[PDB]
């Protein structure tokens, strides 16, 4: 699994 | 290093791609590591992450069934499904797709969050997500539990 919060953050 | 390698392979292939359907190229490569790395999902995950980043702003793929399918695929590797689905939804990714509503409310139901699940399914119907009937059917199944 990956950390969705960190992942989505990088997306902005 | 390998994961980042197949990514670089792809990323390069894509620069030589003079063509109409980027998504289709990624599929070729994503299918490839699929049929060659049941071992480490490390490859799929990398590719999947860059699929998103790459196509985040490509509005014309946001209801492409194959892009949405990778989105559902990638959900499996996510820590926080609530956040993930909500992210997809409020960036218009899969908002016209019945599967996204069915997968998302399906997780909600599984969590015993029946009222949340209900709103997600009804939104999908309001928004006219296709296949229409498929979503309407699952929503009916959901309702028998009330």
């Amino acid at each position: 699994k990956i950390d969705t919060t960190s992942f989505l953050a990088n997306l902005k | 290093d390998t994961p980042e390698n197949v990514l670089q392979m792809l990323e390069a292939h894509m620069q030589s791609y003079k063509g109409n359907d980027p998504l289709g190229e990624w599929e070729r490569y994503i299918q490839w590591v699929e049929e060659n790395f049941p071992e480490n999902k490390e490859y799929l995950i990398t590719l999947l992450e860059h699929l998103m980043k790459e196509f985040l702003d490509k509005k014309k793929y946001h209801n492409d069934p194959r892009f949405i399918s990778y989105c559902l695929k990638f959900a499996e590797y996510n820590s926080d499904l609530h956040q993930f689905f909500e992210f997809l939804y409020n960036h218009g990714i899969g908002t016209l797709s019945s599967p996204l509503y069915i997968a998302w409310a399906g997780h909600l139901e599984a969590q015993g969050e029946l009222q949340h699940a209900s709103a997600v399914l009804q939104r999908g119907i309001q928004n006219q997500a296709e296949p229409r009937e498929f979503l309407q059917q699952q929503y009916r199944l959901f309702q028998t539990r009330l």
